[PDB]
């Protein structure tokens, strides 16, 4: 078995766990699950590779920071997600990354950029365009456009870092 | 901001739920039902909590009007969405 521990990063207001519910429970709501560090268990299979169920979702809480800092250290997988209608976040995940690179020591770490909530593309403030212009800037941090509502690229995300953790 | 941050688990799921160290167990049980559809899968009368120890036989079933800090909980403990039923 493979063991993937991913760090779902997200600014306050985005939807970190929101993606980890259509995923582990299969339900998306308007109430975005809290911000404290929540992980989600889901046994998966990558390319016929049974991978162990543990993922982490850290978010704007200085309580869980110490703990949220430990997963950056290991950072087996990073899923930084912002709202496609929220630049303020898209623009914040930029430093939060440096916090990873700061502990990892490089940007060559399993990682992916995400402009989820495409179902609000109707508002689109930062799309896979800026998102990928940003991913590029992040060194083409492999981007994806998802919709925890229309369940789009919600599964490919973890599927993109596992392919990386497979260094 | 600042509060408990326990692992309100719901079968495999682990949605951390921040509570006021003195939140009413009766409230900590009303604050989750407002979240995750799988949670409001009934009334608070069929939904309590369970501080699953390391061996649910060691785990317990908290009260309601109590106060989390009663167990002097800390943050990231292990609370489970359990049926109040009987």
């Amino acid at each position: 078995m493979r063991e993937y521990k991913l760090v779902v990063l997200g600014s306050v207001g985005v939807g970190k766990s929101a993606l980890t519910v259509q995923f582990v429970q299969g339900i998306f709501v308007e109430k975005y699950d809290p911000t404290i560090e929540d992980s989600y268990r889901k046994q998966v299979e990558v390319d016929a590779q049974q991978c162990m169920l543990e993922i982490l979702d850290t978010a704007g809480t200085e309580q869980f920071t110490a703990m949220r800092d430990l997963y950056m250290k290991n950072g087996q997988g990073f899923a930084l997600v912002y709202s496609i209608t929220a630049q303020s976040t898209f623009n914040d995940l930029q430093d939060l990354r440096e916090q990873i690179l700061r502990v990892k020591d490089t940007d060559d770490v399993p990682m992916i950029l995400v402009g989820n909530k495409c179902d609000l593309e109707d508002e689109r403030v930062v799309g896979k365009e800026q998102g990928q212009n940003l991913a590029r800037q992040w060194n083409n941090c492999a981007f994806l456009e998802s919709s925890a509502k229309s369940k789009i690229n919600v599964n490919e995300i973890f599927y993109d870092l596992v392919r990386q953790i497979n260094r | 901001m600042v509060a408990l941050s326990l692992k309100i688990s719901i079968g495999n799921v682990v949605k951390t739920m921040q509570f006021e160290p003195s939140t009413m167990v009766y409230d900590a049980c009303r604050m989750i039902r407002e979240r995750i559809p799988e949670a409001l899968a009934g009334p608070p009368n069929d939904f309590g909590l369970f501080l699953s120890d390391d061996d649910p036989k060691k785990g317990i079933w908290l009260e309601a009007g109590k106060a989390l800090d009663y167990y002097m909980l800390r943050n990231g403990d292990t609370m489970e969405y359990r049926k109040k039923q009987r």
